[PDB]
């Protein structure tokens, strides 16, 4: 069985979360880098690390996963989360309101525009 | 008393019906909620939408009484609140925890992520379950949103609204975000609409 | 002019990680590749085979990155991951001279005009330049990180009064150098990756360099300024001006784009099918050069294949 | 493994008592990373580099001699 331990995992993990704009889909780049940019006592670790990170960039390119965040992903995922759209969805469009939602707002006393529709079982 | 200024304006009567606020939970129906109103057919039942504009008037009166504001904490773990309580993190200090609340949050001091807080506001009581139980280890108020069938077990003030909705959620913590920083000063006019957008606080689904 | 299919070249086991061609016989090519070795090929003008190698060299032990040819066509040199480089003839293999001394890989070798010295820049964050006989005779230090690829200028002038060469590292800058008082003369910022590929024109006076974002921004090393950047959206891998006609031509990653600069828009977005490869990610060029005519373009692909496109 | 015969002394000890004889086994476990001989840490422990951080440069500057 080829499963990869935690550490080989976590080793991964950190050098994605930390060197998005470095090392590429290609081994033998990240070999040599990533012997250098991180102090792994072992070259069968080194390259197993090496490995699982390539295998991430291929996960990376195709959609977001699980567990990774890195310097170009937060700052996406907020420029998606400051939707400000102008069509105001909350305003009105044209309201419906049923028999029981009419009473609700002359009983309160404010004035406002009702469409009353019928609703029944 | 209040400077009767505070009460239910026409315009956000209409964010509260076209948010659809007012339509609550099924038949079933808790004694604990008086704020049921006019059971409509096909079994509905109809939430007095002026009595959540008091509760929402009294509990951000509780969130402006603490001194420091980053103590707060806003819990949704529903999938349509994570950015109602994210965004209301930013408007106020309001340190939140959207997703798994990792319990030992509030017991366990040497947690990674221990907050005390000394109020919590969450979306959906039954949703947030470890939430409200917690919160009662440690001797602490709590402010849910709440239908007419949620359990307000160890639950304070309570603003009711359907937390079925999708706009609900998004409308009742913008409107909760509106209050606390008007009374603490981030705003200065009472009848300002507010100008950033009520849309803010909705979840997307891709 | 469109460039079209000619053929491919099957002759090694790994990615074609350099090409190279020499004005002395437009029937020549060389080609360092991923398996250790370097493969010089006969061409003979026909249909899809274009012909046969003629010498395949051997000695290297790691990935030969970069590969070069001399003006008179038989001397050849090979930059290689073992941390030296060799000289090799096209006549019989035959290393005449290693060049060691390099602490780590060697990404880029270049050989100056009338075959003075040739330069060196390594994976130790220094540019070596060595005589032929393997002594280095300098040292050239001031990289952050280490070098990706350089080069030298080609002098339009036949010798005017010196020589000069240019740097490209991971560190979104580029060092213009002048071997002949071992100095710096420019820094060339504004890149925002890390830069993986840079090419002068034969003017010698226009330079493009180009990186992970996939930008292709332009110098003039004459004037020591910045006139424009243009975008290919994908990463792009290596870089080829035409000696004769102005192009410039891009590895992406998507597959090439060609570049007529003078009104600056695309041309045709070179996209060869390989019969399959849908799954995963398509095969796409990592080295290419313009031919001494100028009318035949070769790339090399990882599929282990190197294809040629000529214009009709 | 490996680090145990590198990072760990052992002695044993036969002390005399007057109902018998007691044994003594010490083994102590160093800091590997004041080892100052051979290796520096653990095989399985990673060090991760921590960058330095830089703002994009934003425009395309020309710095000369
Ligand atoms: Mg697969």
């Amino acid at each position: 069985g080829r499963v990869r331990t935690k550490t080989v995992k976590r080793a991964s993990k950190a050098l994605i979360e930390r060197y998005y704009p470095k090392l590429t889909l290609d081994f033998q780049t990240n070999k040599r880098l990533c012997d250098e940019i991180a102090t792994i006592q072992s070259k069968r670790l080194r390259n197993k690390i090496a490995g699982y990170t390539t295998h991430l960039m291929k996960r990376i390119q195709k959609g977001p996963v699980r567990g990774i965040s890195f310097k170009l992903q937060e700052e996406e995922r907020e420029r998606k989360d400051q939707y400000v759209p102008e069509v105001s969805a909350l305003d009105l469009s044209r309201l419906n309101v049923d028999n029981q939602t009419s009473d609700l707002v002359k009983s309160l006393g404010l004035k406002l525009p009702l469409s009353v529709i019928n609703v029944s079982a | 008393s209040l400077p009767a200024t505070f009460d239910l304006t026409p315009e956000d009567a209409q964010l509260l019906l076209a948010a659809n606020t007012h339509l609550g939970a099924r038949n079933v129906q808790v004694h604990q909620e008086p704020y049921v109103f006019n059971a409509r057919p096909d079994g509905v039942h109809v939430i007095n939408v002026g009595k959540t504009w008091e509760k929402l008037v009294l509990a951000a009166r509780i969130i402006a009484a603490i001194p420091n504001p980053e103590d707060v904490v806003a819990i949704s773990s529903r999938t349509f609140g994570q950015r109602a309580v994210l965004k209301f993190a930013a408007h106020t200090g309001a340190t939140p925890i959207a997703g798994r609340f990792t319990p030992g949050s509030f017991t366990n001091y040497i947690t990674r992520s221990f907050k005390e807080p000394r109020l919590v506001i969450v979306t959906d009581p039954r949703s947030d379950a470890q939430a409200i139980k917690e919160a009662s280890y440690v001797n602490i108020p709590v402010i849910a949103l709440t239908d007419l069938d949620s359990p307000s077990e160890f639950v304070d003030v309570a603003i009711p609204c359907n937390n079925r909705g999708k706009h609900s959620i998004g409308l009742i913590w913008y409107l909760l975000a509106r209050e606390v920083l008007r009374l603490r000063g981030a705003l200065v006019d009472r009848t300002q609409p507010w100008s950033i957008m009520p849309d803010l606080y909705f979840y997307r689904d891709p | 002019e469109v460039l079209v299919l000619r053929g491919t070249l099957e002759g090694h086991n790994g990615w074609v990680t350099s090409l190279a061609t020499s004005a002395g016989q437009p029937n020549l090519l060389l080609s360092a590749s991923r398996d250790k070795t370097l493969i010089s090929w006969k061409l003979t003008g026909d249909d899809q085979k274009f012909g046969v190698p003629v010498r395949s060299f051997k000695g290297h032990s790691h990935i030969v990155q970069d590969c070069t040819l001399t003006a008179d066509g038989a001397y050849a040199l090979s930059a290689s991951w073992d941390k030296t480089l060799r000289l090799w003839d096209v006549a019989t293999g035959e290393t005449y001279q290693r060049f060691v001394g390099h602490k780590s890989d060697v990404m880029s070798v270049d050989i100056d005009k009338k075959a003075s010295m040739i330069i060196s820049g390594s994976r130790d964050k220094t540019i070596k330049v060595w005589t032929i006989k393997g002594q280095c005779l300098a040292t050239l230090l001031g990289h952050n990180d280490w070098v990706s690829q350089v080069r030298v200028v080609p002098n339009e002038k036949a010798d005017d009064d010196s020589v000069t060469i240019i740097s490209a590292g991971n560190d979104k800058m580029v060092k213009a150098w002048n071997l002949n008082q071992f100095q710096i003369e420019a820094d060339f910022i504004g890149h925002n990756s890390n830069i993986n590929t840079l090419t002068a024109s034969p003017d010698g006076t226009l330079i493009a360099s180009a990186g992970k974002d996939g930008e292709i921004m332009l110098w003039n090393l004459a004037a020591k300024k910045a006139m424009y950047t243009l975008s290919a959206q994908d990463e792009v891998f290596s870089l080829a001006f035409s000696p004769n006609r102005y192009w410039l031509a891009a590895a992406t990653a998507t597959g090439i784009k060609v570049f007529s600069l003078d009104p600056q828009y695309l041309v045709d977005d070179l996209r060869p099918e390989f019969a399959g490869y849908s799954k995963a990610a398509e095969p796409h060029a990592v080295s290419l050069a313009w031919s001494a005519d100028g009318q035949t373009l070769f790339a090399g692909y990882t599929d282990n294949v190197i294809r040629v496109w000529q214009v009709m | 493994g490996q680090p145990v015969n590198d990072f760990i002394d052992t002695a044993t000890r036969h002390v005399l008592m007057r109902q018998g004889v007691l044994g003594i086994k010490v083994k102590i476990m160093r800091d590997p990373a004041k080892s100052r001989t051979g290796p520096k840490a653990l095989p399985d422990a990673v060090t991760i580099i921590e960058p330095k951080e830089e703002e994009p440069i934003l425009a395309p500057s020309v710095k000369d001699y």
